[PDB]
RNA sequence: AGUGGUAAUGCGAAACACUGCCAGGUAACAAAUCAAUCCUCCCACGGUGAGCUUUCUUUUCACCAUAAUCCACCUUGGGCCUUUUACCGCGUUGUUCGGAGCGGGGGCUCAAGAUUGAAAAAUGCAGCUCUACGUACUGUUGUGAGUUCUGCGCAUUAACGCAAAAACCUGGGGUGU
RNA sequence: AAAUUGCCAACUCAGAACUGCUUACGGCGGGGAAUCCAACUGUAUAAUUAAAACAUAGGUUUGUG
RNA sequence: GCCAUAACUGAAAAGGGGCAACAGAGAACCUGGGAUUAUAUUCCAAAAAGAAAUUGCAUGUGGG
């Protein structure tokens, strides 16, 4: 309680709670889990708009 | 003259349960609307042991889904469940071991575990270390599923009462041989004061409906009725047959 | 208990209101001077017996001097 | 091969664990006093915060300043991102690291530029901070 | 040298217990002291911690299941129920 | 509006200032083996006093002390970083470890000590010397044995798996903007 | 061939001559062949019974979704 | 445009009080004393024999 911050911290992120292999396993999963969703999101407004050009465009032919 | 031990355990007052080492009661998550139109997603963080079970504990984190929180979920786990699973639970989730879903949504002849008697009850059946019901059937006329219970013993209940998927963990555990009475001390502990067992013949008149004589007989036939009061029904309670089991398997229960 | 390193430091605490007492104690090797702050004791190890006596004179006016000698058991 | 000046990594150990920056200049062979790969980092020391309506101006132009740092990595220490901010060819020749004065006044420089492409908007993956 | 014939780590309880009793037990004293595969780590190094709880020493995961041996044969018949009935709905 | 080091992580006279809400850690628990701290015992060095002496005994006995609290920082056990990549190697009294990163080379840390100092000689003890609970002086090793403090735990036999909470600590996010 | 020159602690075991025994502190299993009973360690009539009794692991049965 | 001090409005906190451990948790002081007939980690007063640690509140100096 009378010790100063650095005794019981260090100067990144997550200091004093987790560790060094464990701070950048979740800066690695932040980003990967993040853009992981966001090639599975824009896969799927591609696929509902080549579904929106595969029968409009089957208003020209019959 | 005097009361019965059997009478007595009722009283509850030297033979509750040992329960200051237990942690809390294991059951599933609270059958909330994120799980009666979706599926929660959660992580199992610890498997742990509890004095007094022989099957493996799990707390599984879940954000809770109203407020800024996890919520600490203390289950029974099924074998195969390891720390960073992601069990899901809910009608939306898939079909696999350690998800949670409704009795409707798992197809039949599948082993289930924690299943729960009536929604929302938070799991009632095959818990014990081992133990599994397995699914008959459907019927959508009546919305309910009649499954296999650990004793064989069939029973109905309703398609939206949930359930998890797997054996329960820690099985194989009765296979061994205790040994000692010192091992079964020790298995005793943890769970109430009911150990060592003295028979009947080996007690006084006053104490026992078997104990007295010359010779430590029962005098009367052993199997009582149903019927019998408090202190008159010690021995073979109501036994609709005795002796050594020549033949088949019955099971047992009403 | 503190310690002094240097001359400007000690000269600097007996300005100070608090310190009562300097006690002087001539070691057989060195001098201490033992400044009784309200809260710290802090001494000044002079290893040369001639700047000894020069740092004792820079405290003449207003603060108290004491030898420090081994007070025996009738006094007390 | 693919670690190009210009582009976007997040660096994933030290006091900067998960920032992000664009890679200034690039070392891919090792030697004497660096025996490692490196790059050249110019990421962002503090992330402008979001404003909203009812935020005067001079409230807003104090919650929209970037804090840069421009610093030596070893490449195992920052991870590659497909993003890209656009490193001209003149600009890179104007950031020096080898000095004390001539990286402060380098410092000053990214400093300026990261505010040019934040005001105009441009490349705003890269100043939203990274959540974790 | 070796130390005994046929008792293993049973020779810890002498002449007592009745030799079939100890058998009984020996295929399951031996089983819940030896390290099983860590089929996440690729080590052999799954120990049992408590009854049904398993933790790989090279991989420090937890899993659940098995009172004397890491995975019951009842298990993976599960399993592969599981599988099966997961690709009758894909 | 904190800031160094590729990194393990560092830097505190007073902004590296504050905490609706959240999450961790501390409190918080565990064998045996080996190594073992304070301390005790012994031995070795000697100094002071005392005891023995027909003979012997470079001799026997006593004593030889250093409290908290600071301050500055050589070992031998943990964790790790960076560089060389190694699939036989490193290591323990001991049941084992390594491409999920062994071993070397440089490091960063933590824990237990050692050391220099402030305290502290002014104190303590035993002697002794001088004209009254008086004075002036004199003195302040050990690869021995025992020590649970510690190393020490996701830590014991186990169908035995080993309390809790207050209080506190750090972070996340926010404010300062 | 540091495979050898210096210095030094703390103990333990084995061997050897020489010499003595009045077998001489304390402390410290007598042993063997079978028969009965209970497997075992344990509990147990405070104040006449510690047993072959009771417990025990093991075996079986019953009731119970 | 940051504080801080006084009175209206209202986000957010489900789960009433009090006991139970002089061996668990927690807990800021250590020696010396010629200081007793008897108490002392408790008494010792300006050279406290002295060396500290800690809590509350306050001035001054200095810094934002
Ligand atoms: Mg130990």
């Amino acid at each position: 309680r009378l010790a100063s911050r650095h005794e019981k911290s260090v100067s990144r992120a997550y200091g004093g709670v987790l560790s060094h292999d464990q701070v950048r396993d979740r800066v690695v999963r932040a980003f990967l889990v993040e853009e992981q969703r966001i090639v599975k999101q824009a896969l799927k407004e591609h696929s509902k708009m080549k579904l929106s050009h595969k029968r409009t465009a089957n208003k020209k032919k019959s | 003259g005097k009361t019965v031990l059997s009478c007595r355990k009722g009283n509850g007052s030297v033979y509750q349960v040992h329960g200051h080492k237990r942690l809390g009661p294991a059951k599933l998550r609270i059958l909330d609307y994120a799980e009666r139109h979706g599926y929660m997603r959660g992580v199992v963080k610890s498997i742990e042991h509890e004095a007094g079970r022989g099957a493996a504990l799990a707390r599984v984190e879940f954000r809770h889904p109203y407020k800024f929180r996890r919520v600490k979920e203390l289950m029974v786990a099924p074998e195969g469940m390891f720390t960073g699973q992601s069990v899901f639970c809910g009608q939306k989730a898939p079909l696999a071991i350690g998800n949670v879903l409704p009795l409707g949504q798992i197809t039949e002849g599948c082993i289930v575990c924690n299943v729960e008697a009536k929604p929302g009850d938070r799991g009632t059946l095959a818990r014990a270390s081992g133990d599994y019901c397995i699914i008959i059937s459907h019927n959508h006329e009546t919305g309910r599923t009649r499954l296999k219970l650990p004793s064989g013993q069939k029973k109905s209940v309703p398609s939206t009462s949930r359930a998890m998927i797997g054996i329960i963990s820690g099985g194989g555990r009765i296979e061994k041989p205790v040994l000692k009475a010192g091992n079964s001390f020790y298995r005793f502990r943890g769970k109430r004061n009911c150990w060592p067992k003295v028979r009947g013949v080996a007690r006084n008149p006053v104490e026992h409906p078997h104990g007295g004589g010359n010779h430590q007989h029962i005098g009367h036939p052993s199997t009582v009725s149903r019927h019998s009061p408090p202190g008159q029904k010690v021995g073979l309670i109501a036994a609709r047959r005795t002796g050594r089991i020549r033949g088949g398997k019955a099971v047992k229960g009403a | 208990p503190r310690e002094i390193k240097t001359l400007k430091e000690f000269l600097a605490i007996c300005s100070r209101k608090d310190a009562r007492c300097v006690k002087v104690k001539h070691n057989p090797s060195a001098t201490k001077f033992k400044v009784r702050c309200s809260r710290y004791l802090y001494t000044l190890v002079v290893n040369d017996k001639k700047k000894a006596d020069k740092i004792e004179r820079s405290i003449h006016p207003s603060v108290k001097k004491i030898a420090v000698t081994a007070r025996s058991h009738a006094k007390t | 091969k693919f670690l190009k000046p210009g582009k976007v990594v997040i660096v994933t150990a030290g006091r900067y664990a998960g920032h992000k920056a664009v890679i200034v200049q690039n070392s891919d062979i090792a030697t004497k006093e660096r025996p490692y790969g490196r790059a050249l980092l110019a990421g962002i020391k503090k992330y402008p915060k979001k404003v909203v309506r009812g935020m005067s101006k001079q409230t807003i132009a104090r919650r929209s300043q970037v804090g840069v740092f421009l610093r030596v990595v070893n490449h195992k220490h920052f991870l590659p991102t497909r993003y890209n901010v656009d490193m001209s060819k003149e600009l890179r020749g104007k950031i020096n690291v080898s000095d004390a004065s001539k990286r402060s006044r380098s410092k000053r420089l990214v400093r300026h530029v990261f505010q040019a492409r934040y005001n105009a908007g441009s490349s705003m993956w890269f100043f939203q901070r990274l959540r974790f | 040298a070796k130390r005994t014939v046929k008792m293993g780590v049973m020779g810890r309880y002498g002449t007592r217990y009745g030799a079939n009793p100890r058998k009984r037990a020996k295929k399951l004293e031996v089983s819940q002291h030896a390290k099983h595969f860590c089929s996440f780590c690729g080590k052999f190094a799954f120990r049992r911690k408590a009854v049904g709880i398993w933790r790989c020493d090279g991989c420090s995961k937890t899993v659940a299941g098995g009172a004397y041996t890491l995975s019951t044969p009842n298990n993976s018949t599960v399993r592969s129920t599981v599988r099966r009935l997961r690709e009758l709905a894909k």
